[PDB]
RNA sequence: CUUCUUCAGGUUGGACAGCUGG
């Protein structure tokens, strides 16, 4: 039988879901002074151009740079009360906003975590058996996920990339992400007879503790551990309550061979099929924190706290 | 019943015999992303444009009427505009566009204000993607 | 006489009912949805409706147990959905109707296209390497007024069948309508449901259009 | 004194009379519709019209049922679609036509042909897989002009006849017009529903036509 | 009366021999993928084409002239811009449009502009399917 | 005349025996499907090809010439085209032209060429359909 | 500093077939 449950999601870290991606600023404004981003409601961009100024004068200046803060104010001294549809904090923790990753938004604009998301997250945790049965595999064919509930714009951010080897060094990419502490709803429902809850939590739990004992904290006495200590507290042993959601996440978290081989073997199976990959005269990938005000707190990049109930 | 690519636009021929020779003159000599690189198109770059023109045929096609109205001329500088982003993020559709003098189309139909030059538009972009996808693609 | 039951599909999330890759513009999305052919607006195909409806509904008549052909479903589902069988015709009592896109006008006005255009991957475990999937998906809030006809074949099982269409109904609440439903896609939301007669009056109808708006 | 009922029929969703299958040359859609073989219009056939008109109104007049044979009906029935009895020969009163569609110049103003291909798929219970199928439709928005003679022979049941006659319209728009019906198709609408003098003039005509626009 | 594939000719009564000819010698060799995979033609495939072919082949044989109209001529334009589309779409059926002369016939109609160049065509692909479903099938 | 069959030739004192042959060997030991059979063709399924035999005799009929005019032979040329195509759409059909020669008559035809061997065959094809019924029908 | 723009699977099945009257 088909049981329906709730799904509340909060992301831990900040969470980032990819829906597009714009160069350096001509789909938005960025005050530098300010740390603030403003995206321009376009039609009534478009509108005001063929209000004002030729949008032929507008479109030829784009030649890489030409950041719309030193146009709109600086070119042409000109304010922008209806050029914003949501503004996003920004963190800049020495390489530039040359880059910015948007989240996935619906026609109107409001952020949602998308379809095959979540199922994704799922079977990252469900598939811990084998690599053969993916698609004829009839355990997923009836898990059915659903898309996310009502969020609000104020809840987003700008982060930018940090690093584990050695240290942290910044990134040029930077992306938009939920702040920490938001809500999130989902739901999701299932045939009883090919899963149970228990089954994903089970599977939750094992996902979470080959990802700590083994790989965080296994590569944190392998590396350092005073440079995550600004915080980077890390719990672990929360019931199989964490699931790790969206961009940024980790290359760990998108392969199933540490969960179903040891140490050793996983490590070359990882190496080998990386090196075919990427071409880097480098060691074992490390972690992906980032930077948030003020200090610099250590936040895990894409952990999500991920609880369930009945109906 | 006619735009300027450069040299005519009938609706009768022509709209893909002018595809072709773009896309064969594009594979002829490909874009130098760089003086010591070499680069080729890929149609993942063109899908905003796409998908604005699309939305604005299917918002023209219900239109028993001649010129466009304001909003749909709006929507045209709305692709414009996409048109300069999506050239200036990525300079080698800078190089398509120029090329298949794709922006002097829009302009084009802009100063025609009438649906079937827009309808023309769209489908020498139809015959674009078809043509490019023909031969090279990817 | 013909009960009209009417009301209105509301997309709860984004809805892809397939339509053909073909008979539309050249370069449009690799994946995209059923249209009518003269205004292009998004459709939902009544057998669609119907199908779906019909499955759920034997579905929730078979204790959640369907292994059996259409013809060989419950008395209830075989007359108000039809019937093919040798033995005996039962004509449908339901007629399903493709029902179009409605509120065009407010999402025109809200600046957003009918259908939005949904970003998709496939990552492989064994290799980190994603798939790139494009899929074309009608935007979530877009109204869809529908009217599906009725027959009164006979007045005394006719709250039943009623009251079997109101299950139908809220069994698609908890379900999708068409295309990707595993992933998300599809979620529908009934709303202002009621049922009118179409020719003359028809006497006890407040009781149907109670148990059928709640 | 005959009498012409004009008229548009226009579908409000698609229609699917079926065609004959085995000269709509090679490599055609699945299931064609039937067209006119010169002009290759599709048309509604008076036939289908007739029949299922006869049929909705036979089983209205009656007593909201109909089991019996078309020759057993009631007596306006009979009048007016004939009856073939031995010693009750009707002459039928309404002579119907094969109805081409008009707008077909319309249509092609939208870019559009006159026929969609509908995919449509049946999914097994048992094996819960798909088998698609493709079927073709005239696309909703066609218009069918068409004219039906009507014989005035008796003047003291022409209001009643006509009051028939706009009765079995109006369950035509609550029902449908041939093909998968019940599956979405097939529903159509009238308008412009004027009856006009064959030869002469008609001295209630005035009433005849208030009754067949209301 | 007469259309073009190159070094063979295709004429009013012979064009079934030669879809004959061209159908057996894609399944005598069929198509090879990238990944050492023979495949198969099916009717889905090339459905978009054969019924663009078809919707203005009734326009066409509902025209008593011998000369086609502009907008039939567009219509065969689109057609083939078509066809290229769903050649540059999937290799197989780029495969299976350069083992037969969908290409070259359809380009020699847009060159003889005539009626019953269109209606040889008509004939040729109608051939095509046939013995195409005669061997294979879907 | 003598009109080639495959494997035996039929002539004006021959066509209605060698078709009753060929229609009792069809009830004897009849067609099998994948699924075991087991069924036999029926006239609404070779129908479309019957009234292509039918207007082609028609045309035929009304011209004293003892050779085909290339405007029938186009005819007879699609009416082999369809035969293959009814051929490749259902098994039940493929081996009743094989067995029944209706593919080796036609290809004869149009290599006589003459008005004779066309009738032949066409006496041949209702001798066959006049057997098929009385025997069969449906 | 990285590449993939979609891959894989289904592709129509069953029923009726002329009956009354001169």
């Amino acid at each position: 039988m088909k049981k329906t449950y709730r799904v509340t999601l909060t992301a831990l870290g900040p969470i980032f879901i990819g829906g597009g991606e714009k160069l350096k600023k001509y789909e938005y404004i960025f005050d530098k002074q300010k740390k603030v981003a403003h995206m321009i409601d376009h039609t009534k961009f478009t509108k005001y151009l063929l209000e004002k100024n030729l949008l032929d004068d507008f479109t030829s200046r784009v030649n890489s740079h030409f950041d719309l803060y030193d146009y709109l104010v600086n070119k042409k001294g000109i304010v922008f009360m209806p050029l914003v549809k949501y503004s996003v904090p920004v963190a800049q923790f020495s390489p530039p906003m040359n880059d910015l990753n948007t989240f996935v938004k619906d026609a109107f604009g409001r952020p949602y975590i998308p379809g095959s998301s979540l199922k994704g997250a799922l079977r990252t945790a469900i598939l811990n058996d084998l690599k053969e049965d993916t698609k004829e595999n009839e355990v997923f064919a009836h898990l059915q996920v659903s898309d996310s509930e009502t969020i609000d714009l104020e809840n987003l951010k700008v982060y930018q990339k940090v690093d584990y080897s050695k240290t942290a060094k910044p990134l040029p990419l930077y992306r938009e992400c939920l702040k920490p502490n938001t809500e999130i709803t989902f739901t999701v429902s299932f045939d009883d007879e090919y899963l149970t809850l228990k089954k994903i939590q089970n599977a939750l739990h094992k996902t979470y503790q080959h990802y700590y004992i083994k790989w965080l904290k296994g590569g944190k006495v392998g590396e350092t551990l005073i440079k995550g200590v600004f915080a980077l507290d890390q719990p672990s042993q929360n019931q199989g309550e964490i699931i790790y959601i969206g961009g940024g996440a980790g290359f760990v978290s998108k392969t199933l061979h540490y969960k179903s081989k040891n140490r050793d073997q996983a490590r070359n199976d990882s190496f080998d099929i990386l090196k075919q990959l990427f071409r880097t005269t480098y060691s074992k990938m490390r972690s992906v924190p980032d930077n948030v005000p003020t200090g610099k707190h250590y936040l895990e990049m894409g952990k999500a706290r991920i609880k369930l109930e009945e109906l | 019943t006619e735009l300027k690519i450069g040299n005519e636009k009938v609706n009768s021929t022509n709209f893909g015999d002018f595809a072709e020779k773009a896309i064969r003159g594009i594979n002829h000599k490909p874009f130098v992303n760089s003086k010591g690189g070499e680069q080729k198109i890929t149609t993942s770059k063109i899908r905003g444009i796409l998908e604005l023109v699309n939305k604005v045929y299917n918002r023209v096609i219900n239109t028993n009427d001649v010129e466009l109205s304001e909003n749909i001329l709006a929507d045209i500088a709305y692709i414009k505009v996409k048109i300069a982003y999506e050239s200036g993020r990525e300079p080698v559709v800078k190089d398509f566009i120029q090329r298949t003098a794709f922006t002097a189309a829009i302009t084009d139909v802009m100063n025609q204000r009438t649906r079937e030059s827009f309808l023309l538009f769209a489908r020498y972009v139809e015959s674009l993607i078809a043509y490019f996808k023909f031969y090279g693609g990817k | 006489m013909k009960l009209v039951i009417e009301g209105t599909i509301v997309l709860k999330t984004g809805m892809h009912i397939g339509g053909s890759s073909d008979f539309s513009a050249i370069g449009a999305v690799d994946s995209p949805v059923v249209r009518d052919t003269l205004t292009r607006l998004p459709l939902i195909p009544g057998s669609s409706l119907k199908g779906k409806m019909r499955y759920l509904l034997a579905k929730e008549l078979n204790n959640g147990i369907l292994l059996n052909e259409p013809n060989n479903d419950q008395d209830e589902i075989l007359r108000l959905f039809g019937s093919s069988e040798k033995d005996k015709i039962r004509r449908a009592r339901l007629k399903f109707n493709d029902i179009k896109l409605s509120n065009l006008a407010e999402l025109e006005t809200f600046n957003v296209s009918s259908t939005e255009v949904k970003f998709e991957n496939t990552i492989n475990r064994k290799t980190a390497v994603a798939n790139p999937r494009q899929i074309e998906r009608v935007i979530a809030g877009s109204k869809f007024d529908f009217e599906i006809f009725y027959n009164l074949d006979d007045i005394k099982e006719v709250e039943k069948d009623f009251e079997n269409i109101k299950q139908g109904f809220d069994l698609l609440e908890f379900d999708y309508l068409g295309g990707h439903g595993t992933r998300g896609s599809g979620r529908i939301a009934f709303e202002n449901l009621s049922v009118i007669t179409a020719v003359g009056n028809f006497e006890k109808i407040n009781t149907l259009n109670e148990i059928l708006g709640a």
